[PDB]
């Protein structure tokens, strides 16, 4: 679900 | 002679701050085409801005997505499916768009490690992105590209940077992300993440700001997928 | 500058 | 018999969830058409898009405008054409909405809530049309805005009660564009006060659901008499 920011 | 980069940074930087991305793309945009390597400012400014353009998009995609799916009435149903193709279309001009400054102009003008890696990483994302809205035939051959780029770009990273690295530690995240999302492959996931958590926190201690927020995302992730 | 009504 | 009204609203909702409120306007913007006086709902879906849609242009008239006054010669001249793009954009949505208001809206307002609403509405487009206007079209276009917020001001002190959120909005953006346009502090904050106070002394009756939106406009209406004073 959390990809680079 | 025939145009000028630096004026078309000048109006990027400016339609920044009016929050106009899709402005700020098409200016990025043009200048990647120039064919000049791309300083470390101009690198993020084509980042930033073709991550909030597509990334509406993205957002608006799942939306509609779940809409159409939470109602299986015939016709209100249909107007979702309809306003969910028109948001496809504008995500794959996107993303073609991308792709090709990647791989036209950006991965092969790339001339340090650290950058060949995080052209190859936004490769694999923007791949990504097609194939999360992919129909059944072409679907496999676009997350092979994904793959294949990460794949390139993980191995990069491997040989030429620290474990820490946040660029490193971006590319572990996106690329779990990938088996997890993409090929539904929760091993490979929680391996890829944890071995290159681990690595990182096993250094922790040489930084530190920018690689913390990807380690916490990183283990997130985890405890999420196990469960 | 001064605040107006929210929708 | 020609097209299909419930299909565009609900297509204007969906516009809203996806948070696309170009396309959610350019419903409502059809719906209007259509002729029929407008529900409640849609009136608001219908002053929620175009408030966004207005809004992020005017966000960003404002930075390209404060950067064009900061600043050499050809930073400043960039800014002057990007500001100007802006302003475009920004007076075709202005132009679309007065059209929809004085053509569709307040001529088929049948009760004096919704003739107030769309009056103020009339009012705070034409002054978002004056926060952009050059110097010879500027004096007409304040005055339109003024009419509209004066004609709508008068009929809410008659047919409304003063704890009413959309008579107090109406008070606020009312004082707001004497403040900001007219540049007139005395009757922006006398405005503003006399709106707040007469509030106030009816708070003892007020209704569940008229009681957060009216309460919010006068903590609005205070910090506002708070900065000008």
């Amino acid at each position: 679900k959390l990809s680079l920011q | 002679s025939h145009m000028d980069k630096n004026e078309l940074v000048q109006k990027a930087k400016l339609a920044e701050q009016a929050e106009r991305y899709d402005d700020m793309a098409a200016c990025m945009k043009s200048v990647t085409e120039q064919g000049a390597e791309l300083s470390n400012e101009e690198r993020n400014l084509l980042s930033v801005a073709y991550k909030n353009v597509v990334g509406a998009r993205r957002s608006s995609w799942r939306v509609v997505s779940s809409i159409e799916q939470k109602t299986e009435a015939e016709k209100k149903q249909q107007m979702a499916r309809e306003y969910r193709e028109k948001i496809e279309t504008e995500l794959r001009d996107i993303c073609n768009d991308v792709l090709s400054l990647l791989e036209k102009f950006l991965i092969p003008n790339a001339s340090q490690a650290e950058s060949k890696v995080f052209y190859l990483k936004m490769k694999g994302d923007y791949y990504r992105y097609l194939a999360e809205v992919a129909a059944g035939d072409d679907k496999k051959g676009i997350v092979d590209q994904s793959q294949q780029a990460y794949q390139e770009a993980f191995e990069i990273s491997k040989k030429e940077m620290q474990p820490t690295h946040p660029i490193r530690l971006g590319l572990a995240l996106n690329f779990s992300v990938f088996y997890y999302e993409i090929l539904n492959s929760p091993e490979k996931a929680c391996s890829l993440a944890k071995t290159a958590f681990d690595e990182a926190i096993a250094e922790l201690d040489t930084l530190y700001k920018d690689s913390t927020l990807i380690m916490q995302l990183l283990r997130d992730n985890l405890t999420l997928w196990t469960s | 500058r001064s605040l107006s009504a929210p929708g």
